[PDB]
């Protein structure tokens, strides 16, 4: 009911990002949505004196037939002043966590006057026929980093009774999402979630406990071919960058001679001992692996085929903070890009739960394909940063 | 007098920290001064400008050619940024056929849009007096000046706000605004159309804006931005390829301009060689001889540009189709249409700069480009007709290490067909010979060696001059492919060679890589295995090639 002064970082102008082209149905959806919001005062039309712009598009969330408006506030977010809570390290340790969309509440708090001009967006026209419908926000916009920071006091006031009632439930907030972690039963968790949503009304099943870090495993065979031993030596040589005491000379001793790749080679005793020592070394965690809140998180994804994808989250090379394997199949059996987009969304969610920020992705896809199609399968309210790797990494099969 | 509705002004500021312009007035001849005094007296009588005292410290030079021309370049430098009047120009293929299209001249509305009063003081200008024996006449603008930075954007936004209720209450017509001209189309009967045109003239007159009762000068075919717009079709303005005995650089840039511009409706235009002659020149007057490939290409262009070809307008009730053909040397051509033989538009796509490539990647890129262009122009993705078998694409994207996707498409049997030229095995081949390859070079003398040893005792080492490590590694693999049967296992330690071959190219800048490709095409089964170097892996003989 009272505006809080918001400004930009010193020396930085507002965002001026080109609006990318949209299909006719998304344009119509944005026209309806923005017409309704204008009737509700949440947005207002602007004139040509506003040169700032932020891209906008439309999506359809899970289990819904209504269009939703998504605003790519990335540039404005990195250009918005830093607002100033330690991350709940117990949220990832909880048995279950539920994600709630609390974005509507932001629309009840007005936005600072002089700052509104920086939230300008454009509904584009087909074939550049009309100049495009320009709007700016009058309330807290969903997707902007200042919206959860400004609403933090009100959110604390609304959640104070529920927090005082259940001290065993962990509550976290990130952008327009509220993460509620507990250890109850799925039915008790769903009834509790309905209790919290009706508690918030009058004012996504996720299980981190079923997630762990994945170690480097070696094959267990009774007969080894020349090729099997060569791949084993390659994988152990790669692992020696991560683990110090990895030793391969006794196994490479077996590859002496020019033998056919499919020829079975029996392991000497020294080779078995070396392999066993290497297994024992790989059973231990990596030495000196810590998280640094001042550094970026990097997430790499490899396409393993058959709907299987591997990923690693790290900050320094060979110092993995998280590793995982997303093989879920949800209506994307014939579309690589949809699978990759869902994978990026899940990894970003896990990164939000663990560290409270999004990572920078290295996507195994051409820039033009990704930038052409990723908005068709996006369902999250946030958007991470990403880059594109064009050379096939050798380590792919070493994560398979 | 009928009360005229006022046009809401746009608040305009200068750039932060900057001040208004203060430029010295150009000295003018007596006749020019008299002409500007007459013109500015008439304009002041009309209300476009107003006299100001000496308190105004700003000044902008004025000229006459009469016709008054104010040079606002400095004030433009000091004026705030505005939202772009047009993010892009429309494309004719996106337009929708109309029974009637009328053109209204709203040029008189340009000087009728008021300027923000707090900003008018920055538009001050001085008319020099005769012999400079009196103070020059001081004026300032009360409306949007022609040449000022924000005049087109403010004018277009004001006109849009004025036209909004009329367009809303008349959905059965279409109104477009381009510069000082309105364009009103409809499928109504011609009488109803002229009626609603009169209604628009009245609605605009309710803001004091006058549209000429005179018959407008623009009439079919409309010539606009190098386009010809007809009642039922569109095309490009006539493209004439000149007959030149010798071609300079500007002649080749004008020819590639005419060919690039003509490629949007004339199918099959190629610009590879003619633009290749302009590679790394940076000299406008340099005369460059014409290669034979540029001669054949230019002759094919003259054969395609023989007779006029037209495009149709968009019918949203029909499906949108885009068909692609490969032309070789990284050239691709495509047609976008809804009915056979009748194109909406055409175009081409040239491969990006790269060391290695294959046809499937280039086709994918072309499809992405066509998708983006179609969404721009028509707001939807077209259904594709591609020269590639379904099984080929399935094998490619299922086995490719990157994520890839093309939208809904069907196979069309129009050679040359995009195909996979070789496929590496996933597992070692039983019964096939195993070639352990290696190569090495000296960094100073550039002397190297490449070779292999096999499980059957076959061996070879070849010495090489003026080579690198990477080159000798590729050369080793090439030797293994040369001297092996139809099925072969190859073991290398070159992460470089494996990085090249796992990218699956069918063409390369390096002739050695192309030779390797030609060898792989001839094989039945090839398994390529990698091992770490210098790890004592026998068979992998680093010492045999470092001698
Ligand atoms: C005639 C015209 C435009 O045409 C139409 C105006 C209104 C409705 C539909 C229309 O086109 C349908 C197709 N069509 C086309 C021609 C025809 O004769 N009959 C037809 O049915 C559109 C334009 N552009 C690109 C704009 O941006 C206008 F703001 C023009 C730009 C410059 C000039 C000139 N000099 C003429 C333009």
């Amino acid at each position: 009911i009272e505006t809080v002064p918001v400004k930009l970082k010193p020396g930085m102008d507002g965002p001026k990002v080109k609006q990318w082209p949209l299909t006719e149905e998304k344009i119509k959806a944005l026209v309806e949505i923005c017409t309704e919001m204008e009737k509700e005062g949440k947005i207002s039309k602007i004139g040509p004196e506003n040169p700032y712009n932020t891209p906008v598009f439309a999506i359809k969330k899970k289990d819904s037939t209504k269009w939703r408006k998504l605003v790519d506030f990335r540039e404005l977010n990195k250009r918005t002043q830093d607002f100033w809570i330690p991350h709940p390290a117990g949220l990832k340790k909880k048995k279950s966590v539920t994600v709630l969309d609390v974005g509507d509440a932001y629309f009840s708090v007005p936005l600072d006057e002089d700052f509104r001009k920086y939230t300008a967006f454009t509904i584009p026209s087909i074939n550049n026929e009309t100049p495009g419908i320009r709007y700016q926000y009058n309330v807290l916009p969903q997707g902007w980093k200042g919206s959860p920071a400004i609403f933090q006091s009100s959110m604390t006031k609304i959640l104070e009774p529920f927090k005082k009632q259940n001290p065993d439930i962990v509550i976290y907030q990130y952008m327009d999402d509220l993460y509620v972690g507990s250890d109850l039963e799925i039915g008790q968790h769903r009834t509790k979630i309905e209790e919290l949503r009706q508690h918030l009304l009058r004012w996504y099943e996720l299980h981190p406990d079923k997630w762990t870090v994945q170690p480097i495993v070696l094959p267990e065979k009774d007969s080894w071919t020349v090729n099997d031993i060569q791949k084993l030596v390659g994988k152990l040589n790669w692992a020696s960058q991560i683990y110090p005491g990895i030793k391969v000379r006794q196994l490479s001793k077996l590859l002496r001679g020019t033998k056919a790749l499919t020829e079975v080679i029996p392991l000497t005793e020294e080779a078995e001992l070396e392999l066993a020592e290497n297994r024992e070394i790989l059973k231990e965690p990596v030495h000196g692996v810590y998280y640094d809140p001042s550094k970026d998180l990097i997430a790499e994804i490899q396409k393993q085929g058959q709907g299987q994808w591997t990923y690693q989250i790290y900050q320094e090379p060979f110092k993995n903070l998280k590793t995982g394997k997303y093989a879920r199949m949800r209506g994307a059996h014939t579309n690589d890009v949809k699978q990759l987009t869902e994978a990026v969304q899940k990894i970003t969610t896990e990164s939000i739960v663990i560290w409270g920020k999004t990572p920078k992705f290295k996507l195994p896809i051409q820039k033009e394909t990704w930038e052409t199609w990723w908005t068709e399968y996006w369902q999250a309210t946030w958007i991470p940063e990403w880059e594109f790797v064009n050379t096939p990494p050798l380590v792919k099969l070493w994560y398979q | 007098m009928v009360p005229i509705s006022p046009i809401e002004t746009v608040p305009v500021k200068l750039k932060p920290g900057m001040d208004g312009p203060k430029v010295k007035q150009w000295p003018l001849t007596e006749e020019k001064i008299k002409a500007l005094v007459e013109i500015c007296t008439e304009m002041e009588k009309e209300g476009k400008i107003s006299k100001i005292g000496p308190e105004n410290p700003y000044n902008t030079p004025v000229f006459a050619i009469w016709r008054k021309l104010v040079d606002f370049r400095e004030l433009n430098k000091r004026t705030q940024d505005f939202w772009e009047v047009q993010l892009g120009i429309p494309h004719p293929a996106g337009l929708k056929k109309k029974k009637s299209v009328t053109v209204l001249d709203v040029g008189d509305a340009y000087f009728s849009v008021p300027l923000d009063e707090d900003f008018r003081k920055y538009t001050a200008f001085t008319i020099p007096s005769i012999n400079n024996e009196t103070p020059g006449i001081r004026y300032q603008y009360n409306v949007l000046p022609q040449g000022w930075k924000g005049s087109p954007a403010i004018f277009q936004s004001s006109m849009t706000k004025i036209l909004e209720p009329f367009a809303a209450q008349n959905p059965d017509i279409v109104i477009y605004q381009y510069m000082d001209d309105l364009y009103v189309g409809s499928d109504l009967e011609i009488g109803q159309h002229r009626t609603k045109i009169e209604e628009l003239r009245q609605h605009l007159l309710r803001w004091g804006l006058t549209t000429p009762d005179k018959k407008h000068q623009k009439e079919p075919p409309f010539l606009w931005m190098g386009y010809e717009l007809h009642p039922d079709k569109w095309t490009v303005q006539p493209i004439v390829l000149p007959e030149k005995d010798s071609w300079t650089v500007n002649d080749i840039q004008k020819l590639v301009g005419k060919l690039n511009w003509a490629s949007q409706i004339y199918p099959g235009i190629k610009v590879r060689q003619l633009s290749k002659l302009l590679r790394g020149t940076k000299a406008l007057t340099e005369v460059i001889p014409l290669t034979e490939e540029a001669e054949l290409e230019l002759a094919e262009n003259r054969e395609i540009l023989k007779e006029p070809v037209h495009g149709v307008y968009y019918d949203p009730s029909k499906d949108l189709i885009a068909e692609i053909q490969k032309q070789g040397q990284g050239q691709w051509t495509y047609q976008i249409y809804q009915e056979p033989f009748k194109n909406l538009k055409t175009g081409k796509y040239a491969r990006m700069r790269g060391a290695h490539t294959n046809d499937v990647k280039q086709l994918t890129e072309a499809v992405q480009k066509i998708t983006t262009e179609s969404i721009v122009i028509w707001g939807k993705t077209p259904k594709f007709k591609l020269p590639i078998q379904k099984e080929t694409w399935e094998t490619w994207w299922t086995e490719y290490w990157q994520a890839t996707w093309i939208p809904e498409w069907e196979f069309v049997n129009t050679p040359p067909l995009v195909k996979l030229w070789y496929q590496l095995e996933k597992e070692p081949i039983v019964g096939a010979e195993t070639f352990y390859v290696d190569g090495a070079a000296n960094r100073e003398t550039k002397l190297g060696k490449a070779g292999y040893v096999t499980n059957k005792g076959r061996q070879k080492v070849v010495p090489l001059t003026n080579t690198t490590n990477q080159k000798t590694e590729l050369q080793a693999i090439y030797l293994a492919l040369q001297d092996s049967g139809l099925e072969v296992n190859i073991v290398t330690d070159s992460q470089y060679a494996l990085g090249i071959i796992q990218a699956q190219p069918d063409k390369s800048e390096s002739e050695l890589v192309n030779q390797i490709i030609e060898q792989l095409i001839k094989k039945e089964k090839v398994y390529l295995a990698w091992v770490p170097a210098h790890k004592g892996i026998g068979g992998n003989e680093q010492v045999d090639k470092l001698v």
